[PDB]
């Protein structure tokens, strides 16, 4: 039977960029994909 | 008592679970089926019949995909001309391109959704019909003559580049009018010392020179697999209103 | 530079406190104090031998970058697109 | 001046007031001439002829009310063949039913409400004139050719059953089209080792079999009644239009 | 089933019904406790304690309602001080207060006690209204801080005195939540803003430019003004819980 | 040109990332030290001192918790009081007070720690549920205004006592933010509302009429009780700071 | 009748104009005035006494500005405490309060006085504004709450004593709504949170656990912090009153 828990952590500064990385190149695509289905719905890409 | 409240709270939130897992099934059947209409109608606008006979002036057009590749005129005078394309060049119809893209959207907006999520009010889905539909209309009215088209933009479109080399008393016009193909010559007068009405009577400049339309000939013939997008817009467009109305029902309903 | 030594824990307010040395998906060091049972107690732990305790979550973190990554570079990028579907 | 602001402002109230009234005059007049008109419009969907003659495929079909109570169908071939139904059975058209559902609504909406109330700022009468003209719109819509009925779903269609009984060459599917009774025969063709088009040159799979039409014959009649019918839903739509254009003028006007 | 069911919506409404009927009862007990008390509130307001005495300066000042009816001052720079006839100062913060009060019973007493109660957002717009009155009486029986020396100047109060008085000298009567006060402020011009009322506080009045060199403050309490806020705090207090006990069941069925 | 602009797009979101980490960070600091903060504030409520002394009549109150287990009581009219067998007198605003910090740590355990934050609209929430809280143990720690004399006389308190009390007095004790307080109102019925608290409020009572003719108050401060309001005002400022630094950046960046 | 109606329009209309330009000129008044009251406010914070003096310790600080320039300190445990060099340690509920005022000007000053008066919920957000930024000085001024012993320890002041200072003491300079104040924490380490700054508190340090074993507090008033904080109320009230008057305005038309 587990008695006491005891849990410690600390921020991974590289880790942190990485998912900042991650939002902002999400972020990115959203808005093409936007900018993208904007223009489509009413005119050719090409 | 609160025993029997309580039971019973749970009867009801039971019945209306199963049938939003009901609303659910019958929210993907539909969506599969439009995907499948809807990548029909695709298939239709890339490769069925090419060449076209189009009164009293007349045309044989071949027509490939959104290409008028060759056009062969004969127009019977008061006197006949017989006019064709540099052999080498194509002349694309825009509603055709346009159409195309409008459906290649609808066929993106329903393919890319995951098709195993849990079902929710509708509204998401409600947005989804109407983005669909909206792709659908629009086809379809690019595909209808566009009424904006002035005789200077037609003296301006290169089809009149296109032809032997021809007179500045002709223009020509080849458009689609949603099921046909569509050739059209203006017989022209220059005036002695707006734009918009494309009848007889027609006043308008070009170049430097100001013009009148003096008679105005029309042929069309209709194009088999436009037809079939047509039809299959059309279906596409009650399948989607058809959900959008169940949805709202059931919405109401439990509300 | 890069950090590669973290420290987890205070001494007065955990009864748990490490410098563990991360590199990359590894985990290369945990140099471990427990102040258990008592309040006066405290035992130490360490890694073992040159060893390498793989974070998971980072490894395949890493995979799905370089997946992603491939989706952009797997492309010439003088490469004009048809439909505006085939960019979404 | 408080006097002269005072007693001006009991003119302009005093002016308001007496439109108020007017408008609710006009408001009850108009909902009175839709119960009449809907009324009749209700009335020609219950018992007026009822035998009917619909080219080269020919029909005679005898329709009471929503029931298609026999139909009785020559095809000519290269050869003729000659149909009729159980004697005994009933074949209902769901687009009757359904439109004199609506009807029924529509005539609910206007007689459930008391016609004695003071006027009031007319968003309620709009939303009454929305709902009837919801329910008229629905009906002619359903009158109106379904584009979203697959051959499998004829094929699955209950009349297939109730013809002496014929081979699975041929389907028959008989609906409405707005004011005419119309009657289709699909000739079919089992191919060689979707489902939307209704032309020449449609697949699709049945039973247990891949089906593809081959030829398709059409044939219609006007029904008097319908058309009847589908005239007062015209004029129904429009009195309801001009009402809620009036009031959304008297509401701006005085605002 | 359809029939467990109905049976179902059929007990859930009724016990929410009968809560209702509950919470009706509940809000009109607690409006007429507010109307009793607010009707005392008043009545303190109207006609009982008349004379009252306010270290180095000490006044005695007779007031009759909202009105100063007289003030007889002793000042140690011994000078003495009094009414001219048999006039009256009125205190404005207390003819306001008074508005207030008369406001929110009305707010009570104009109102159908046959409410069969609705939703709640209405008794909570009354009980919005009526505590925005008691609270405003309340304030206004407060000190006025933005209340200019000249501004005190121009009060006819300093017209009031008798003898006629001096210009090295201002007097301001004013209520400070409960107690009467009284002060005196000595001036004297300077050779060749206003708000603080503190010694070294500089103004204009007139034509000449004055400043307070020091002042002097008094006060009573006034037992019927400290009731009357005793009144509004327990009819705010009263009203709070009304607001919270709606609010309560208003979430608790939705 | 384009590529600059998509080169911008990603530093400018690439800053406003960062300091939404920032913001995570902080937001769980703060929740963590409120956390510690009001579960020690539980502490104080549950089991320290427990005998009470509270200058015309005196009293030695016994408590325990939220239950008056013992008031000895001496009164100056000298007469002596006491409870019967071991019984408890429960003061209500404790309890209320202790449900509060109670409900406030459940808002603040049961939640994921684990945010990646997002907006701060549900953080705020959060922070205005568990200020609602506190404020209102606080007040509720505060002396009730809205007891009436024919409520003290109906409370359990006046059969509590030892020797059986008589009908000229009425006892109530109860908790004005951070003391025990311990008020004896001396009555007798006049020959042939109740809100005052005050020498010369009338009220009803049983089927007699009653008036207090005068009141006695005496209060000892409760060091735990001081110890759970010091506790309040810290979380609640704690609190104000995080909602004030959510709309700084909120605003900053949109 | 037209006419009658159309000249209708015309009086109301005219009234309906008039008051607006009345409004107008109340508006910029009172504007006008919170400027004046506002940069006397600011102008207590920038350069008026220097040295003050705040039973059992005793203390003689020369505070300039926001810069506590220097600070001697008697402590009978007598012994006795100095700055080093000519160092100043800023206090930052100044600095912070100073900030407000000015953002509060700026509000004042950096609006077109040529208002030509439209509604009136562009000068409500102005006086929103004005005010948001004035509660906040006057909170700020007021002594903090969430001030942490170990925060106390790490603050620069522990450092900034001469003869430098020993380990069973702390020292704390604040400023509380209006006047300076000097607290003294005595304490001793255990043998083998930090919120309540009483005695019996316990908190770690350094890598120690310690405990405030007592504490002493001395404190005097500071005129010029009084002269703004009465400013600030003041103007605060000036603002309400203007915004309730905008209100009773915009209601009576609508």
């Amino acid at each position: 039977e587990v008695s006491h828990v005891h849990k410690v952590e600390c921020v991974i500064p590289w880790l942190n960029d990485a998912l900042v990385y991650f939002t902002v190149s999400l972020q990115l695509c959203q808005q093409l994909k936007d900018k993208i289905s904007v223009f489509s719905s009413y005119w050719s890409y090409r | 008592m609160a025993t029997v409240m309580a039971a019973t709270a749970a009867e009801r939130a039971v019945l209306e679970e199963e049938f939003r897992w009901l609303l659910h099934d019958e929210v993907h059947a539909v969506l599969k089926q439009l995907q499948d209409i809807l990548k029909e109608a695709s298939l239709r606008f890339t490769l069925k019949q090419e060449n076209f006979i189009l009164d009293q002036v007349k045309g044989v057009l071949t027509l490939q995909g959104d290409a008028l590749s060759q056009a062969d005129v004969n127009l019977k005078m008061p006197r006949l001309l017989h006019f064709a394309f540099r052999e080498d060049k194509q002349w694309k119809l825009q509603q055709i391109q346009d159409a195309r893209n409008h459906v290649s959207q609808a066929i993106y907006l329903l393919t890319s959704r995951d098709q195993s999520y849990q079902f929710k009010t509708g509204a998401e889905v409600l947005k989804l019909m109407d983005a669909v539909m909206l792709q659908l209309t629009r086809a379809r009215n690019r595909l209808t003559t566009p009424a904006t088209l002035t005789l200077p933009e037609i003296a301006a479109s290169g089809l009149t580049r296109m032809f032997p080399a021809l007179p500045s008393d002709l223009l020509v016009n080849v458009y689609i009018n949603l099921n046909k193909l569509c050739l059209t010559v203006y017989q022209l007068h220059a005036l002695q010392p707006g734009a918009v009405l494309h009848s007889p009577g027609a006043m308008f400049e070009w170049g430097s020179q100001r013009l009148e339309v003096s008679h105005v000939h029309k042929v069309e013939c209709v194009i088999p697999w436009l037809n079939d997008a047509l039809v299959y817009f059309t279906v596409s467009l009650q399948l989607c209103q058809q959900l959008k109305d169940k949805i709202s029902v059931f919405s109401s309903y439990w509300s | 530079a890069k950090q590669e030594n973290f420290i987890l824990g205070s001494c007065g307010t955990d009864q748990v406190k490490g410098v563990l040395t991360l590199q990359g998906d590894a985990l290369s060091q945990a140099d471990v104090n427990l102040k258990m049972p008592r309040n006066n107690q405290l035992l130490h732990f360490a890694f073992r031998e040159d060893k390498q305790w793989k974070l998971q979550q980072i490894q395949d973190a890493r995979n799905h970058v370089s997946q992603a990554i491939y989706l952009l570079t797997s492309r010439d990028q003088s490469y004009q697109f048809k439909t505006g579907a085939e960019v979404l």
